[PDB]
């Protein structure tokens, strides 16, 4: 699984975002306050959420 | 009432240091330890890395000298040699803001020390405490929150060692606000363990059978957890349990939080007021009325009160809960409320023991910005059978004249110990606004 | 007809990236709006992100130039900066308003409380005058207050004087924020009006605090901006 953070002083509408290309893959996604966690995606699935996380300036685990 | 303050011993250091923002008594040949957060070190390469200053008690003059900590200046990074790249940053880490002593055991504290961890260029105030054992035989390093966990979602910005204490055991005590996005972190670990573990080598140390809180929602971001720390028995054994302060938890509202001791479960939770009233800024636990059972002492000094006529003004407040032998209740026992305008009453809280030997402990209550000149004032409290008294039984001012910068009189307390001899409790007050240091003795 | 005075105070934290067309449609309505129920007024507007200091923001090298991601450009972070004294010409509000650049920050509030109480006590820099005072803030994060700056190794309470240089506040790493006590005193002084244009999601904290300040109004922040100019309106109409 990935957890991506993004709960510092950083835009929701980045955040957000993430949520709309997870959900453009096909894939599971959960939210909390201020916080997304994707479960056990793929190997190049986890390389392009990495990327697209840190292009958004998220903090990804 | 007997605390004789017609000339107490004060104790100067260099100008422009800070001398005096955390003091305390060190008795393994009595002494007393201050801190110098922006004092002049010799070691090279490091700006206002401050120190800690050991002022013999006895000494006609009390000609304070500084301890040696650390020699070394900033460390290099490894393999950056193979221009070099500093791996750390001592300059203006405040070390020494917080000194505190058990038996012959010291420990000097540094919040903002930080460092850049190798993986990424990053720079977050991770704060590290040294520990010097059995006297000064030997001096160990301890940063709890310099773990793998590099950025502010993990232990980063945790400036561990913003506030520190020592059990009965010797058990070691810190709290760091900065951690997990400002939700604020416990840390615990005893003196042998810190011992066994430590392995200067590597810069990442984990001590084995460390005790610290784990990471909340993001719900309680932003929560300062942490900010205070004490100690006292609550749950019922003879282990000692901690006390911590969140001044901007519920709201900014505020809260304190009472833990299990050996396992860091929270047991008791006692809210604030007041909006932003900081509710938590200093606690302390002690036995005011003398039942056998420590008590809850919490204090806000940002609170404001309506005045008579109705203009509010910020006073401070300052909130006792009794411990009865069933438990300790949720509404505030007994509350002391300021009487000086923007005088930060209550912002640092002491313990005194039996100063009047009739068989109650009293407090001593700081007020940075009191008095008359707003350089500051301390206020001295007594026990009974009701609990704590309503009314100050005395009152302590300092003696210089008022100069164009705050004295900060009154910032930071330290009580309990029996200095000279004399069979009675001292008491030692900070004044790091001129670096001054005074000690007052008990007749 | 009663003579008006508004200043407005913008938040550019890096959480304002989905607020900013918010922000600048609230500004270019206020003016349209003012410009027809006083026909005698002035006004002007200012920016504040952070305090600069170790904690509050990254201090590394790199990320000075940049606080925010590698991939947007951002401006370096400021603690406060008037960027418009108060001024009755239109245009130059509405142009001035829509250059403005959003810049970075670390933690999730805002000190804004510096901000206030620089526009609070620096008179006649901003241009204050002896007329009925409007102050609107957005915001789109919490705040701070006295207490934070411990962190930061600052200890000397804010003592509430007027420090403007260059138009930008220079002091920002020797003064504390100011508490809450401080301002509510200025405020009261200065015989001025906080109208919080904040965002939902923060209704309740700020809600809260309008019970602390005498004669402060909170509204909502969105495309619809009719809330905050509906309180405008109701503010300079109980006039007497
Ligand atoms: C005093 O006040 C403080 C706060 O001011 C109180 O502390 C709060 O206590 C409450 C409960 O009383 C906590 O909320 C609950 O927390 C957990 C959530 O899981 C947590 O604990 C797990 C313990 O094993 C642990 O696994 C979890 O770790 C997670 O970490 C992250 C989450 O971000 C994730 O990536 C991991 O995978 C883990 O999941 C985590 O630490 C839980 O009990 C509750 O949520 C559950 O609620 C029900 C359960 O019946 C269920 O239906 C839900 O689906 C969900 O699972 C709830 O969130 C709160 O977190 C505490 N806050 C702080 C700051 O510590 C304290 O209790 C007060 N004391 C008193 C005496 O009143
Ligand atoms: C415990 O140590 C103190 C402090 O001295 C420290 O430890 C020394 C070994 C050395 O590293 C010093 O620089 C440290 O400061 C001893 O108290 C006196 O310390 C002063 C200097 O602060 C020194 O000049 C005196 O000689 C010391 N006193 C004596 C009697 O030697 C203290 O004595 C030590 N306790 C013991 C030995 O039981
Ligand atoms: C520590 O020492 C340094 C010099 O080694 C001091 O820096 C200078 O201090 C003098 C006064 O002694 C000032 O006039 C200069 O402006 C300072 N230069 C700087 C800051 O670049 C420093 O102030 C000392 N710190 C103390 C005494 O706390
Ligand atoms: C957070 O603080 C609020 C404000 O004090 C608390 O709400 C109070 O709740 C108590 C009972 O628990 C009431 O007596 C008060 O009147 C409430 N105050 C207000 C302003 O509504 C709230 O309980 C606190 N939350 C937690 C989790 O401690
Ligand atoms: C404080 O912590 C101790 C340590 O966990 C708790 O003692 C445990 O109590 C449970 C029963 O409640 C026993 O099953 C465990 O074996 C005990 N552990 C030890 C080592 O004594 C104690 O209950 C906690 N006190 C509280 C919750 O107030
Ligand atoms: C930001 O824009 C300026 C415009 O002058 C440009 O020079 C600079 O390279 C840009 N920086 C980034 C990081 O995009
Ligand atoms: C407002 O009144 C004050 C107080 O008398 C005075 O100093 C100031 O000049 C006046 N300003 C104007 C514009 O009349
Ligand atoms: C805002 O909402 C109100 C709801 O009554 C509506 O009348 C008004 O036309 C809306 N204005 C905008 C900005 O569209
Ligand atoms: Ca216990
Ligand atoms: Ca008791
Ligand atoms: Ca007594
Ligand atoms: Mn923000
Ligand atoms: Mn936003
Ligand atoms: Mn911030």
């Amino acid at each position: 699984e990935v957890e991506v953070h993004g709960r510092g002083d950083i835009p929701r509408s980045s955040l957000e975002l993430f949520e709309k290309v997870a959900k453009e893959l096909g894939l599971k996604v959960e939210r909390n306050h201020r916080t997304v966690t994707v479960k056990g995606v793929s190997e190049e699935q986890i390389r392009e959420l990495e990327e697209v996380a840190k292009k958004l300036g998220l903090w990804v685990l | 009432f007997n605390l004789d303050a017609e000339a107490p011993a004060v104790l100067s250091g260099p100008p422009g240091s800070f001398f005096g923002f955390s003091v305390e008594f060190y008795r393994p040949g009595v002494s007393v330890l201050v801190g110098a957060p922006k004092a002049n070190t010799s070691q090279p390469g490091v700006l206002q890395g401050g120190a800690v200053y050991l002022c013999p008690w006895g000494a006609s003059p009390t000609q304070c000298t500084p301890i040696e900590f650390d020699s070394k200046g900033s460390r290099l990074l490894e393999s950056s040699l193979s221009g070099e790249e500093p791996v750390e940053y001592k300059s203006l880490q405040w070390f020494g803001a917080t000194v505190r002593a058990h038996g012959s055991s010291i420990l000097a504290c540094a919040p903002l020390y930080s460092w850049r961890t190798e993986k990424e260029p990053l720079s977050d105030p991770v704060g590290t405490c040294y520990l010097s054992t059995d006297n000064f035989t030997r001096i160990l390093e301890y940063a709890p929150c310099r773990s793998d966990f590099s950025w502010a979602a993990g232990q980063g910005y945790c400036q561990g060692g913003f506030s520190a204490e020592f059990t009965k055991t010797g058990r070691v005590v810190l709290g760091g606000p900065g951690s997990y996005f400002w939700q604020g972190q416990i840390l615990s670990a005893t003196q042998e363990q810190i011992a066994e573990s430590y392995y200067p080598e590597y810069l990442i140390n984990l001590v084995q059978g460390q005790l610290q809180t784990r990471q909340a929602s993001s719900i309680y971001d932003d929560s300062y957890l942490g900010y205070s720390v004490a100690v006292g028995e609550f749950s019922g054994d003879d282990t000692e349990d901690f006390v911590a302060g969140v001044p901007k938890g519920n709201l900014t509202y505020g809260y304190v939080t009472i833990l299990n001791g050996s396992d860091i479960r929270s047991l008791y939770n006692f809210s604030g007021e007041q909006m932003a009233s900081y509710f938590g800024y200093a606690v302390a636990a002690t036995d005011v009325n003398g039942d056998g059972l420590d008590d809850l002492l919490v204090g806000a000094p940002l609170l404001m009160d309506r005045t008579p006529d109705g203009r509010p003004q910020e006073v401070g407040r300052v909130y006792v809960y009794l411990q009865h032998p069933a438990g300790i209740e949720p509404t505030p026992t007994l509350t002391l409320t300021g009487h000086d305008e923007f005088g930060r009453f209550g912002s640092s809280l002491t313990p005194l023991g039996d100063l009047d030997q009739d068989g109650y402990n009293d407090v001593a209550i700081g007020a940075p910005f009191g008095g008359e000149t707003q350089q500051g004032v301390v206020f001295v409290f007594p026990g009974g059978p009701g609990g704590l008294g309503s009314k100050p039984s005395q009152v302590l001012q300092p003696l210089w004249a008022a100069s164009h910068t705050p004295d900060f009189f009154g910032s930071a307390l330290r009580g309990g110990r029996d200095l000279d001899g004399n069979g009675y409790p001292d008491l030692i007050v900070g004044s790091f606004g001129v670096d001054k240091a005074v000690v007052y003795r008990g007749r | 007809d009663y003579p008006i005075d508004l200043y407005y105070l913008m938040d550019l934290s890096y959480s304002m990236k989905d607020d900013l067309e918010n922000v600048k449609s609230l500004g270019t309505d206020l003016m349209n709006e003012m410009r027809r129920i006083t026909s005698d007024f002035r006004i002007g507007f200012g920016s504040f992100v952070e305090k600069t200091v170790m904690p509050y923001i990254s201090t590394t090298p790199a990320k000075l130039r940049n606080p925010c991601t590698s991939e947007q450009n951002c401006t370096s972070p400021f603690s406060y900066k008037n960027v418009l004294s108060l001024t009755n010409k239109g245009e130059v509000f509405n142009e001035l308003v829509g250059k403005q650049r959003i810049s970075g920050n670390l933690d999730s509030p805002e000190g804004g409380f510096d901000a206030i109480m620089q526009v609070a006590v620096c008179g006649s820099l901003i241009g204050w005058r002896n007329v009925t005072r409007l102050l609107v803030f957005s915001t789109d994060a919490g705040f701070h207050f006295a207490g934070d700056g411990k962190l930061g190794g600052i200890v000397l309470p804010n003592d509430g004087q007027c420090h403007l240089e260059n138009n930008m506040y220079t002091m920002s790493h020797y003064y504390d924020y100011p508490s809450i006590a401080h301002l509510v005193q200025k405020l009261s002084e200065n015989n001025i009006q906080t109208i919080f244009a904040v965002t939902e999601e923060f209704q309740p904290v700020y809600k809260e605090l309008k019970n602390l300040i005498p004669k402060s109004a909170v509204g909502t922040l969105s495309a619809n901006s009719s809330n905050v100019i509906q309180l405008i309106i109701d503010a300079y109409n109980s006039l007497s």
